[PDB]
């Protein structure tokens, strides 16, 4: 009985596989070969800011170019002022096993989340004048590693159970949940127009979700180990992800295959965190060899290298501005770049 | 009444066999230093209170092996002192702040060890503590040998001359203590005496012993504490034993009074071995220190 | 402005209560417990004293961090780096599961050892070996034979004998032999020398990696 | 089982009678969104008169 | 002939 | 929610001494950096004195510099004030303010009741208007200027208004320039520009009858201004 449907299995396989082959007609380096190259990149580090005490797992951009926030290990979450080297706040942990965080859109909520299998919400900009605690959603059987405000009533996360959820903040309750993986989920990223968010998981493949009605679209494989990161395009119809395999591969919503792959001989190490940049043609990419390279979105040539710093490198982000780029470590030093 | 003398207070043989043995020291100790330092300096994990200890023992080392050995080289080459008041000057108040530098810094650096090992429930020390240590030990020498620096006078011999083979005679100059009272030239000597050698060798010694003691009462562990307290004593005797000689035959130039004889014996042959010995010390030091640490091995 | 100055002496108390907060935390000892399915872990705790379980205790001055990590059901690779400065692993196994068979338990035990003991970020950090059930050993031991588990073994059946053997097999899989050293101890019930053991591993390797960390060697 | 089949199929046989466009569109279309004000990382595009002063 | 020299 | 209330007062002789206190109510006392404010029984407010939060830096005016001291508790949320020499010119209502500041903060927020005390180089702000006549329903703006422009290299001016209606506390409606505050309807608008500053407000009700005032904190000795009336007929 099971025979025939494994069969049928391995028949759509094929089928799909067959169909999707024969829209490979001219590859995109064949095209992008005449057009001059970006160049050589060099930057500097222009601040760095020293009060952690601990490795740093995850940082991130606040919506109006001058604020950041980071979670580290010390059981500690610091807001800060890029432009001055500040410290704004310095808001205490429940639990120091940290792996992610966010920063809402309208700049008055704050969201932790790691081994506890709980994601906490945080009230900044309250009456009384201090941090409260808001809101803890429980309902997850893994570890959170990702989260993301859709709006100021909704957020997403991502588990290592092999399920991904959305659920509102003014009641915990679950309002869907998106099932289909087999392995552990990593990272996830959000459309421009935010209708659609896709994750990418530790069995080599990324999936894209539909919100409103909650089952996947399309599924995409060409991973030989587990994928680390992913990000979005300005544009909305494209993806990066970064594996362990030591490489970085494009992808096209309208294709449904891989285009470009960036590689090396030197880079054996693998691929932590990925990020884009504005008018999408340079992207940044974090690696274990305590370097961060930055490629060309057209050419898989290198472009330069950032070296600052002295352990591994585990978290980047760049500003919606497109003016400065931020980089933490497990060294307890954040490094802005321009 | 005029004494001619010779240019040279040897031969050329003892000469050869002192200028190949100074030429060994001076490389072993270059080379020695350099390897330290670049290893030392690279490396950004070497971030440590002992590790700038050892940077600064490393400049001291590298600074007395530059400046001491050339011109006490010469000095015994020639049997004057060919140079002016000036570098007489300068060169003696930077061998004595080396010198006393050297030695403070290895009191420093046991005091912290003992700090470490005996008594590790207190707070470990601090960046800023070490500045200061070290900042309050260099014034500290500077202070104290300043006035020697200040008081010494270069004066010219009439009734000397010097005649070499040539048969030309050069005037005879030499820097020495012209102190305007004659007795208490004695009671600055002993001074220096039990600022640089009593005192620091007996907390040392004292101390280490303290250290011994708290790990005597603690097939492979035998042979671990058998080979620390074997390299602890050594290190102590090592210094001990180098520095002895030199202070002994000042403090018997000082009170001991020794015949004509005696003081030519002395001061021909002695002195030069004396003053060897000293720079070895310094020389062998940083050999001591990163042969016997795996980590700088590497 | 002055609202900059201000700013920056609220930047500056902050920073100062995060360096005391730091400095205080910097002494505290923690320790990963970890075990095989079915073991005397609970007992452990109770006789010292969702994801994470996190128990707090301390003796004579020192105050002690232990870590249970056994709800978890995950890859143990992607989230084993958030623990390598921890000072020592605590490993509990079933000595009474040398007969009960699910492939036998005590080759899922090794295994999980082995994996543990080789692992790349624990390099140096010792490991306290804990053999729980042994009350009832001696007389699964006079009843039933050794050498089901172990058919190439070969001795006699007091209990002696064969607590020894299950020891230097476990101590036999240790691959760096001067790096780390471990440590062994039998398990008695309603017993409270465990805390003492702990203890004295717990000041021989601060002692260690104290000596190692700055001075001779 | 029978849910893995029925989601392969309605997940790839409805998206197989999707259109296909190339990349090349998207890239130029976003290309022509660089090398002005828009973008700054790429060199040293902008003034010194910047957020960071350094 | 004094030679005495700097006594370091 | 948030209660500071103060305590103190009566009749004081000439060369006497007398202090007074401030308690507070749950609002982060520890982080919160407190003033004094004093308003002469006919009209017109001026600055007393200033107490940064962590007990650091403290500021007086030049008119009371030798003669006042400032003083605070982070246990008990209790604030003083200490007068040792009193003149003729000292009787006057005393309030508390709270400010806090980091990057967005918005500093004068919350007034005082009030405690009363009988006795029997520097910014000028000239509001010259003193009473306009009002209608419901139009709208009516106020103007005020300044010595020397409050624009400082960091893109930000500091120019704030106040109003306090009668028998009642002052309240906040701008802390900077174009940025309303909490707790306010959205037809209040500044909008100044340059030196010379404005506040426009679109359609008026029967709570807007008051007396408005202007204040600086560009430099820490703090000038009001004079104050114009909504008759209101």
């Amino acid at each position: 009985e099971l025979d025939q449907l494994r069969q049928e299995a391995e028949q759509l396989k094929n089928q799909i596989r067959d169909a999707r082959k024969a829209c490979a007609d001219a590859t995109l380096s064949q095209i992008t070969n005449n057009i001059d190259p970006v160049g050589r990149i060099q930057m500097r580090t222009r601040r760095t800011l020293r009060g952690h005490l601990a490795k740093i797992y995850a940082m991130h951009w606040g919506t109006d170019s001058r604020l950041l926030v980071s979670a580290s290990q010390d059981g500690k979450l610091i807001i800060w002022d890029s432009y001055t080297t500040n410290k704004v706040h310095a808001i205490p942990l429940r639990s120091s096993w940290v792996m992610t965080c966010a920063y809402a859109p309208s700049g008055n909520y704050v969201a932790c989340g790691g081994l506890d299998n709980i994601c906490s919400i945080y009230n900044l900009k309250t009456r009384e004048g201090n941090v409260r605690v808001s809101r803890e959603l429980a309902g997850h059987t893994g570890y959170l590693s990702c989260c993301r405000f859709l709006d100021d009533n909704q957020i997403v996360t991502s588990s290592g159970d092999t399920t991904c959820a959305l659920w509102d903040i003014e009641t915990g309750q679950q309002t869907t949940t998106f099932t289909g993986h087999t392995g552990d989920v990593m990272s996830l990223s959000l459309a421009p127009d935010t209708r659609l968010f896709v994750s990418g998981a530790c069995d080599a493949s990324a999936k894209l979700w539909d919100v409103r009605e909650g089952m996947c679209r399309q599924t995409f494989t060409g991973h030989e180990s587990d994928i680390n990161a992913i990000c979005f395009f300005p544009n909305g119809n494209a993806f990066a992800t970064g594996s362990d395999d030591a490489t970085c591969r494009l992808f096209d919503l309208r294709a449904d295959q891989e285009l470009m792959t960036y590689s090396h001989d030197n880079i054996i190490c693998g691929i932590t965190s990925v990020s884009f940049s504005k008018s999408g043609r340079l992207l940044l990419a974090g690696y274990d060899d305590f370097n961060c390279n930055v490629w060309d979105a057209l050419k898989a040539d290198r472009a330069g290298v950032l070296a600052g710093h002295d352990n591994r490198v585990s978290c980047l982000g760049v500003t919606d501005d497109g003016m400065a780029v931020a980089t933490g470590s497990w060294d307890s030093f954040l490094k802005i770049w321009n | 009444n005029l004494t001619f003398s010779s240019y040279y207070q040897h031969t050329s043989p003892v000469a050869a066999m002192f200028i190949v043995a100074y030429a060994l020291i001076f490389l072993l100790c270059m080379v020695g230093n350099t390897l330290v330092c670049f290893i030392v300096l690279k490396n950004r994990h070497m971030h440590t209170v002992t590790n700038m200890f050892i940077l600064n023992l490393a400049v001291s080392d590298l600074l007395v092996g530059i400046f001491c050995m050339p011109t006490t080289l010469v000095d015994n080459l020639i049997t004057g002192w060919p140079f002016d008041n000036a570098t007489c000057k300068m060169s003696g108040l930077v061998q004595g702040m080396s010198v006393s530098a050297s030695v403070w810094t290895l009191v420093a650096i046991a005091v912290e060890r003992f700090r470490c090992i005996v008594h590790p429930f207190r707070e470990k020390l601090t960046l800023r503590k070490a500045l200061v240590t070290i900042a309050v030990i260099w014034a500290l020498a500077l202070l104290i040998m300043c006035p020697s620096a200040v008081t010494l006078t270069v004066t010219r011999e009439e009734h000397h001359f010097m005649v070499d083979a040539r048969n030309r005679s050069y005037p005879l100059y030499s820097c020495w203590e012209a102190w305007p009272e004659k007795g208490m030239r004695r009671v600055y000597t002993t001074v220096l005496f039990s600022h640089i050698y009593l005192a620091p060798l007996a907390l040392i010694v004292v101390m280490y012993a303290r250290i011994a003691r708290k790990l005597c009462q603690a097939p492979r562990a035998s042979r671990r504490r058998a080979r620390v307290v074997h390299m602890l004593v050594m290190v102590a005797l090592f210094f001990t034993l180098s520095w002895l000689p030199l202070w002994a035959l000042l403090l018997l130039i000082d009170y001991g009074q020794l015949s004509a004889p005696q003081l030519h014996l002395v001061t021909v042959y002695a002195f030069p071995f004396a003053h060897w010995l000293a720079f070895f010390n310094s020389s062998a030091n940083p050999i001591i220190y990163g042969y016997f640490n795996e980590n700088f091995r590497r | 402005s002055a609202e900059d100055k201000a700013a920056v002496e609220r930047s500056k108390m902050i920073d100062r209560n995060l360096r005391e907060d730091g400095e205080k935390a910097a002494r505290e000892v923690k320790l990963l417990l970890l075990g095989a399915g079915e073991s005397g872990k609970n007992t452990i705790v109770k006789q010292m004293k969702t994801g994470i379980v996190e128990t707090h205790f301390t003796f004579k001055d020192l105050h002690f961090k232990m870590f249970d990590v056994g709800a978890q059901r995950s890859e143990r690779k992607k989230w084993i780096h958030c623990f390598e400065g921890v000072t020592a692993i605590i490993f509990c196994v079933a000595l009474s599961d040398y007969d009960l068979v699910l492939m036998n338990r005590m080759h899922e035990s090794m295994k999980l050892f082995d994996s543990i003991c080789n692992n790349k970020w624990f390099t140096d950090t010792s490991i306290i070996l804990f053999l729980n059930k042994k009350d009832l050993f001696e007389e699964k031991i006079k009843k039933s034979p050794l050498t089901i588990c172990y058919p190439e073994y070969a001795g006699s059946n007091t209990y002696e004998e064969a607590a020894a053997y299950i020891q230097c097999q476990f101590e036999d899989l240790n691959k760096r032999k001067d790096t780390k050293e471990i440590y062994t101890h039998f398990t008695c019930s309603t017993d409270t020398k465990n805390v003492q053991f702990v203890f004295d591993a717990v000041t021989d390797v601060i002692i260690k990696n104290n000596l190692k960390d700055c001075g001779l060697f | 089982s029978i849910a893995q089949a029925r989601k392969l199929v309605e997940q790839l046989k409805m998206e197989a009678n999707i259109d296909r466009i190339k990349v090349s569109k998207a890239a130029a279309d976003l290309m022509a969104y660089c090398e002005a004000h828009a973008k700054e990382d790429p060199l040293l595009t902008p003034v010194p008169a910047s957020e960071n002063p350094f | 002939f004094l030679f005495q020299p700097q006594r370091f | 929610d948030v209660q500071l209330v103060e305590s103190g007062g009566g009749l004081v002789q000439p060369g006497g001494s007398r202090k007074l206190s401030c308690s507070a109510s749950g609002f982060a006392f520890s982080s919160f950096g407190m003033h004094w404010v004093r308003q002469a029984p006919e009209k017109g407010l001026e600055w007393v004195a200033y107490i940064s939060s962590g007990s650091g830096t403290i500021y007086y005016a030049d008119t009371v510099k030798g003669r006042f001291t400032i003083s605070r508790d982070d246990p008990k949320n209790t604030l003083f004030l200490q007068m040792t020499s009193l003149r003729s010119e000292d009787t006057a209502m005393y309030y508390c303010v709270r400010s806090i500041y980091y990057y967005g903060s918005s500093p004068f927020d919350f007034w005082g009741q009030g405690t009363t005390l009988t006795v029997s180089s520097d910014i000028v702000m000239t509001q010259a208007t003193s009473s306009v006549p009002v209608t419901p329903g139009e709208s009516v703006s106020i103007s005020c200027r300044s010595s020397k422009s409050l624009l400082h290299s960091n893109g930000n001016t500091y120019l704030y208004w106040f109003l306090q209606r009668p028998g009642q506390s002052p309240q906040l409606l701008i802390y900077r320039m174009s940025n309303l505050a909490s707790g306010v309807p959205d037809r209040f608008s500044g909008s100044g520009s340059g030196t010379a500053f404005t506040l426009t407000i679109s359609r008026l009700e029967a709570e807007d009858v008051g007396v408005y005032y202007c204040m600086q904190h560009l430099e820490y000795p703090l000038t009001f201004g004079a104050g114009t009336k909504l008759e209101l007929k």
